[PDB]
């Protein structure tokens, strides 16, 4: 996902 | 004495020679040159080592002191912000330490954009700033922390921890005690973030050029070098690494000005003496 | 211009 590192 | 006036004089002698040899010449092959057009260097006397440059359009360098890996740069120019943010995101930056004072940032003549204490748009990149904790470092010196969330279409969204010391004026050096506390905070912050990336199986763990703390002040040679030196002495893997090694490595990997003021060098010497670490190489 |  685009924000998986958040 | 290994920390007496004789040794200190010898150390200064060797470092002075290195600075002169590293002095930038016209179109020096050793230093990154402006790719035509916009300005690259904030100061014409503060150049970026080409072989260790992070980006062709930024004044920033990869630096390894002993086993300690970091990135040291100048305060980004307005026109360099988009590239600066992309660099921060791709590096999976575990911590960004800003040592420029709020007074410098507020001085419009200095051209130092407040890019981390407020949200904004820079080209195709959008950034969100959020305040987090505040940690006292001693002598009234405060470390204000933030989180910067960087978003760009087609790219993974990345949040970067920020440690800002806003009361450390240029051309000066905070105490060894304050510096030691700052290095510990910066390393701890990076460790927590780095661990998160490892728990998610990030591919950055396998890239020697990524997951590096990023540190800058105004020029990226005075305050920045004092902190990087303290950080390498906080690395348990650097036993026997001398002060001579530390400074020579920062200078060869960025420019001959690293550790500008004599008072800044004295802080590194004092920290070394406290550990029984050598000042010179035999 | 110059930092020094």
């Amino acid at each position: 996902d685009a924000d998986e590192y958040l | 004495s290994p920390y007496g006036p004789e040794a200190r004089a010898e150390l200064s002698s060797r470092l002075t020679t290195l600075r002169n040899t590293l002095a930038p010449a016209t179109n020096d092959p050793r230093y990154l040159q402006a790719c035509g057009g916009e300005k690259l260097n904030r100061f014409r006397d503060i150049q970026c080592r080409r072989q260790t440059a992070v980006r062709a359009d930024l004044n920033a360098n990869y630096i390894q002191v002993g086993n300690t890996r970091t990135i040291a740069c100048q305060y980004p120019l307005q026109s360099q912000l988009e590239s600066h943010f992309r660099m921060l995101a791709e590096n999976r930056t575990p911590v960004l330490a800003v040592l420029a004072s709020s007074s410098e940032i507020a001085n419009q003549r200095f051209g130092m954009p407040d890019y981390f204490r407020q949200s904004g748009t820079y080209g195709s990149i959008t950034v969100e700033s959020k305040m987090t904790q505040q940690v006292g470092l001693g002598d009234g010196i405060m470390a204000d922390m933030y989180t910067l969330t960087i978003r760009e279409a087609g790219q993974k969204t990345i949040s970067v921890p920020v440690v800002h010391v806003g009361n450390w004026p240029d051309q000066t050096a905070v105490s060894s005690e304050v510096t030691k506390a700052l290095a510990s905070l910066v390393d701890q912050t990076a460790e927590t973030k780095r661990n998160m990336y490892e728990s998610k199986g990030s591919s950055a763990v396998a890239d020697d050029s990524k997951l590096r703390p990023v540190i800058h002040c105004r020029a990226g040679v005075g305050r920045t070098a004092q902190l990087i030196g303290a950080m390498c002495m906080n690395d348990s893997r650097n036993s026997q690494l001398s002060v001579e090694d530390m400074v020579s490595q920062m200078r060869v990997q960025r420019n001959g000005i690293m550790v500008q003021k004599d008072e800044q060098l004295d802080v590194l010497i004092k920290l070394a003496e406290g550990q029984g670490r050598p000042l010179l190489n035999s």
